[PDB]
């Protein structure tokens, strides 16, 4: 799975049902930040 | 030096269903005070290429960029400027340039009276 080709998918076709579908095969991982920072 | 790939960047119209998703999945929904920046910091993996983001907001639009900081170096990544991420979903993508940090800004300091509710996602590629 090229992670060139997962963009032009996403960009094109958009969806709940692509993004799970593509978190199914782990083309794409689910990603954690680290810190939240806040300023005025 | 690093040549910095350019971003990618589009909008899904179904927003009532992300902001669904999010409340299930998890909490998280940033509350962006008055005058306030957020800035979610998201780095990146040792075998990874692409962060992927996902952001919305319910009654109101607000300020979004996506910076890198290097391993305090700064590249900007997608300039910070206001998107209405309150009428659709708003995604986007980026390449690696190395090893570092990405900062999402969502950046409410323009405004005076109101407070900004902000649903997102993040992913990566490998």
């Amino acid at each position: 799975p090229p992670p060139e080709c997962i963009n032009d998918l996403l960009k094109s076709v958009d969806s709940e049902e692509i993004r799970e579908y593509c978190k199914k095969k782990k083309w794409i991982i689910p990603e954690i930040p680290t810190n939240i920072e806040r300023a005025m | 030096l690093p040549v910095i790939a350019a971003p990618s960047m589009w909008t899904r119209p179904q927003i009532k269903d992300f902001k669904e998703k999010i409340q299930q999945d998890a909490d998280s929904v940033i509350t962006v005070g008055r005058g306030e920046v957020v800035t979610v910091r998201v780095p990146t993996h040792e075998e990874g290429s692409y962060l992927f983001w996902e952001f919305a907001t319910d009654n109101y639009d607000i300020g979004f960029g996506v910076y890198f900081e290097w391993t305090p170096l700064l590249d900007e990544i997608v300039p910070v400027y206001r998107r209405d991420c309150h009428e659709e979903v708003y995604a986007g993508s980026h390449q690696y340039p190395g090893r570092g940090v990405y900062l999402l800004k969502f950046d409410n300091s323009y405004s005076l009276w109101r407070s900004k509710s902000v649903y997102y996602r993040v992913y990566y590629t490998r």
